[PDB]
């Protein structure tokens, strides 16, 4: 928890370097969400969407 | 002029240390009107719950008989040489002075041992000194502002001695005996942590030789390693509120972390509490004050008092604010405190600096005055640093202090701390803690 | 200078730093001396019922 | 007000401000970069 | 004025001093109630014109030197009675479990070795208490009320010194039924002192008191100010304090005896405050 | 001092959100209220976005509500929101109104 505390330190004093981080972590949250979402989309099927019988075809 | 030569022209306090490990000091000034003071490092915070309010009775048997001049002869022989005693005891210290003249003074350093370590206990006396401090409890559950330092005190420090008072609960006060005191006596006032110290018209070397005395051959002398030790108290954050709606005023205190004694940290504060401090509705041209806090609590009539403070212990501290209100401004005396300290914190300019600058070398020169007060701050200055640092080096470390220092030590003991809240009296319009948590920072 | 040595189910604190043996009270040592008085009794009716070249047998532990 | 002081919280405190020697100072970090920690991840999901 | 009458001493001293004036000493130093907003700046103005002349101003400096601040004198200054004695009594029902009855005649003027010899009666009497929690084992008059009232009281002396008269007496802050006997004993206490029963060493330990009371009323550079001040404006000029306190010990037990007889045998004032159905009025006095 | 407390704006929305006194003892009942202001903002929203797609037409209406189905972006979704939220709205006012007789806060 020691390097939680420097966490602390360094992304939660003011409000610019805090809200600069919540904007970074939320663009990467929407680029790991969306890639997750795809994989679990077209990984729980795999005999029924469209990418397979678009390669295929 | 030569004012910085008039820094170097403060006298010093000589420094020595007798064999019984007795730490003396005396500033040999041209007063032939002279104080002589023992400091004790011996408070509530070394007793215990069932030990509660030990050395506040010792204070009131240390005067009331001996075995060698019983009863009224110490009275009788002191008001026979005109010197005036005095006494106080803390959580912390207990000092002893003596405000005399330079030719009584033998005679009050040999009854000051006698007064210090013969201490005769009868039953009578402790039954008598029962009722009375009980009176006294009884009394003094009416003078608001302490009755709000205890209550801070315990709600601040909870477990830890430090949250005691001085006098303690009244049913320990009301149940012991002499064994206890005794035991008290024994373990406590110890000639190791013991402090001499005196000024006015008198050598260093003549109060060495009245100590050579008298004060060599004390006790000396500890008990089976039973000794005591600071240890690290444990600060809370938290909050108490008396609420009893038959009250005209109404008694606010809030507090946060203190610096101890060492770092430089104290200084800054003081640079702090030199910006806001006091203020009482006594005071003239108040639509025009330099504080901002008391230009709107004057221009818009908040409080009727206020003062913004600092307490020190061991290691530790309390900081923070105490006010006198009606009820039906509480939430505007806090949210400007609040606005004031967000604006020290975050926007810590130049002129207001320059004024804390002022201020805190006004202070410091003021409290700097009258035998008592000097040697007073000789006494705790030493069992808090070891040494009676001087005025010039004051001076040194107040010049070392600009805007940015303090904002670095506004930033570290007040944006979003844990405080400690007492509320006491008619406090219904008191904001709540989580709302007060919120204001301690304003994002914008 | 150290992380000040967590006590845990395992973790055995040692009797260097307690660091209840700072401020000892002298009921403290009252009771270590109530505790030297227990053992005392103990061992000197231990010596009384053991070195005995009359008895013949075990030594009867009550506390067993 | 002599015979008032506090009951315990031993019932309802964090392990690091439970032992009465430990101090509040190293224990406050941990504590805001926990609580702020959820309060920033709350944001980037109502956010996002 | 409510921060200052929020004690009950501040209409003591008050009152008694409207009590012993027909006249200029029996001013108050607060403002009454009735007065409130009803000032003109017209009196200001002619209280600025014929008081703050040339002739009563004195300006001393602790921290500078003498001819900077007599030459800002020189440049920026350029701008140019006998209270009688009343005798009597005030009464006011005020009910608070705090009697108050302060005792008071006419002593003398400022400056003069018989108000060195009230001061030395007053230490006799008694004064403050030198032990904080003490028990106060010299005023007789303590002694004497203990004897006779086993309560918590206030007994203490007064002295009041002025340029054309000047008041001394006592002072009990006692108990609702307890008040008479208290005062009684006090007043039989002075009665027998002043009947000639004087100790040399209470008189020297009285000199003590007076010696170091005196001396630790200029402790305080702002006391010390204070003190210069009043002697350079009062008495012409300043004196240094070692005939000063000279002339204090140097004074004689028959004046003690005779001021305790003018004291005594002169007219009472008095002022007395509070729950007062138990108080000697005068002739019971 | 204050700027919520001297704007006449601000003076309204601190006596009735900020600084209103309510009792503590309040368990998940008196979300209602909130979740019915909620569920009208938000079925305000949802209509506003049909009536940006919708006709009243009797020929052409039920064409149109296809077309807003199928055709437009997010319709289906949308109409299907309009729909399920006027469901809840009808369950936290019944859930509400059943509070209101059930605690006894009829007496106002
Ligand atoms: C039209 C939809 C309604 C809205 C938007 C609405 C709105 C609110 C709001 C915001 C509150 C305060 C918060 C709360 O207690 O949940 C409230 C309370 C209340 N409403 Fe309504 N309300 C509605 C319908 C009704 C109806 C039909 C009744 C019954 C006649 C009613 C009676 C009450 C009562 C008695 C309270 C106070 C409940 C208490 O103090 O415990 N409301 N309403
Ligand atoms: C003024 C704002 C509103 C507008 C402009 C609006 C508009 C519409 C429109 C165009 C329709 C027909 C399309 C459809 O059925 O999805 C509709 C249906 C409906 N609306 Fe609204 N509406 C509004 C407010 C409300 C409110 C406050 C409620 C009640 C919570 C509500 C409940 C319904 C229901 C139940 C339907 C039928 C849903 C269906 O059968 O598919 N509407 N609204």
């Amino acid at each position: 928890p020691t390097l939680t505390a420097r966490l602390y330190s360094l992304l939660f004093r003011r409000t610019s370097t805090f809200a600069l981080t919540i904007v970074v972590g939320a663009l990467f949250f929407e680029r790991a969400f969306d890639q997750g979402a795809d994989a679990i989309y077209e990984h729980i099927n795999e005999g029924k969407l469209w990418k397979h019988i678009k390669h295929k075809y | 002029a030569t004012y910085a030569q008039a820094l170097q022209s403060v006298p010093e306090t000589q420094v020595s240390q007798l064999d019984n490990g007795l730490r003396v000091a005396s500033e040999q000034s041209s007063q032939p009107t002279c104080t002589v003071g023992v400091w004790i490092d011996a408070g509530s915070r070394y007793e215990t719950e069932k030990n509660n309010g030990a050395g506040y009775f010792v204070e009131h048997l240390a005067f009331k008989g001996t075995k060698n001049r019983p009863g009224n002869a110490l009275e009788k022989e002191v008001e026979s040489m005109g010197a005036h005693l005095n006494a106080y005891s803390t959580r912390e210290h207990t000092a002893y002075y003596i405000k005399a003249l330079s030719k009584d003074l033998p005679k009050a350093v040999e009854l000051l041992a006698d007064i210090v370590q013969n201490c005769s206990l009868e039953d009578s006396q402790i039954e008598k000194e029962r009722d009375v401090i009980l009176q006294e409890l009884q009394e003094n559950d009416t003078s608001m502002r302490d009755v709000v330092f205890n209550y801070l005190h315990a709600t601040a420090f909870q477990g830890t001695p430090l949250a005691q008072s001085v006098e303690g609960p009244s049913e320990n006060v009301r149940k012991l005996s002499r064994a206890d005191l005794t035991e008290y006596l024994s373990r406590h006032y110890k000639a190791p942590r013991m402090v001499l110290a005196a000024a006015g018209g008198l050598e260093h070397r003549q109060l060495l030789d009245l100590a050579q005395k008298h004060f060599s051959g004390l006790s000396g002398t500890y008990d089976e390693d039973a000794v005591p030790t600071l240890t690290p108290c444990r600060f809370t954050g938290s909050e108490i509120r008396h609420r009893e709606d038959g009250l005209p005023l109404a008694h606010v205190a809030i507090a946060v972390e203190g610096p101890g004694w060492a770092n430089p940290d104290n200084v800054a504060l003081q640079v702090a509490n030199a910006i806001i401090g006091h203020y009482d509705c006594t005071y003239g041209g108040g639509m025009h004050l330099s504080s901002p806090l008391a230009s709107v609590a004057v221009t818009n009539k908040l409080c009727q008092s206020f003062q913004t403070f600092n307490i020190c212990y061991a290691d530790t501290g309390l900081l923070g604010a105490h006010f006198v209100c009606d009820h039906m401004s509480i939430d505007d005396m806090m949210f400007v405190l609040q606005g004031q300290w967000m604006r020290l914190c975050t926007s810590a300019t130049e002129s207001e600096v320059v004024r804390g600058k002022n201020l805190l070398r006004n202070a410091l020169v003021s409290h700097l005055d009258g035998t008592t007060p000097v040697c007073e701050d000789i006494g705790r200055s030493l069992l808090t640093y070891g040494r009676r640092i001087p005025l010039a080096e004051w001076e040194s470390r107040i010049a070392e202090v600009d805007a940015r220092v303090v904002r670095e030590v506004c930033s570290k003991y007040f944006y979003d701390q844990c405080p400690a809240v007492a509320g006491f009296g008619p406090i219904e319009q008191l904001p709540d803690y989580n709302r007060i948590r919120s204001g301690m920072f304003w994002l914008r | 200078s150290f992380p000040k040595y967590e006590p845990s189910r395992l973790a055995s604190l040692p009797t260097t730093l307690d660091p209840a043996e700072y401020d000892i009270s002298s009921e403290t040592r009252k009771a270590q001396a109530e505790r030297l008085a227990i053992r005392s009794r103990l061992k000197r009716e231990y010596q009384l019922q053991y070195n005995d070249p009359s008895r013949r047998g075990v030594v009867e532990d009550p506390a067993l | 007000h002599t015979d008032i002081k506090v009951p315990d919280f031993s019932d309802y405190r964090r392990p690091e401000v439970l032992d009465s020697t430990k101090s509040s100072k190293e224990s406050s970090e941990a504590r805001k970069g926990f609580s702020y920690l959820i309060t920033a991840t709350t944001t980037v999901g109502v956010a996002y | 004025k409510a921060v200052a009458f929020q004690n009950p001493q501040a209409h003591v001293i008050e009152n008694l001093h409207a009590a012993a004036y027909r006249n200029a000493l029996a001013n108050s130093l607060y403002c009454p109630d009735y007065r409130i907003g009803k000032v003109t700046p017209d009196e200001l103005h002619d209280y600025v014109q014929n008081h703050f002349t040339s002739a009563r101003m004195a300006l001393i400096g602790l921290g500078v030197s003498h001819p900077v601040l007599k030459q800002v004198a020189e440049q920026f200054l350029n701008i140019r009675a006998k209270a009688k004695y009343r005798g009597g009594e005030i009464r006011e029902q005020n009910g608070d479990s705090l009697v108050h009855a302060a005792l008071v005649a006419e002593s003398a003027a400022i400056g003069s070795a018989e108000a060195n010899a009230f001061s030395v009666l007053q230490h006799v009497l008694g004064a403050g208490p030198h032990v904080k929690r003490g028990s106060n084992a010299t005023s007789s008059l303590y002694q004497a009320v203990a004897k006779g009232v086993h309560q918590p009281f206030d007994v203490s002396a007064f002295n009041a010194s002025y340029s054309d008269s000047g008041l001394f007496g006592f002072y009990t802050i006692s108990q609702a039924a307890s008040a008479g006997d208290v005062i009684k004993a006090a007043y039989n206490q002075v009665k027998t002192i002043a009947q000639g029963n004087l100790s040399n060493p209470d008189v020297q330990a009285a000199k003590n008191k007076l010696k170091a009371g005196y001396l630790m009323s200029v402790e305080s550079s702002e006391g010390f100010l204070d003190e210069v001040g009043c002697q350079a404006l009062a008495a012409g000029s300043y004196t240094p304090p070692s005939t000063v306190l000279q002339q204090i010990d140097a004074v004689a037990d028959a004046d003690v005896i005779n001021a305790a007889k003018k004291f005594v045998s002169g007219r009472k004032s008095m002022a007395a405050s509070g729950n007062l159905g138990h108080t000697p009025f005068i002739d019971e006095l | 001092i204050n700027i919520r407390k001297t704007h006449p704006l601000m003076k309204i929305v601190n006596n009735a959100f900020i600084d209103l006194p309510a009792p503590s003892n309040i368990s998940s009942w008196w979300n209602f209220g909130s979740l019915l202001g909620i569920c009208l903002i938000l079925q305000i929203l949802t209509g506003l976005f049909l009536a940006m797609h919708y006709t009243p037409d009797t020929t052409t209406a039920f064409s149109s509500v296809t077309h807003i189905c199928r055709d437009v972006n997010y319709g289906w979704i949308i109409r299907y929101m309009h729909a399920n939220g006027a469901s809840m709205f009808f369950i936290c006012l019944f859930m509400h109104v059943g509070r209101g007789l059930y605690y006894g806060s009829y007496t106002f």
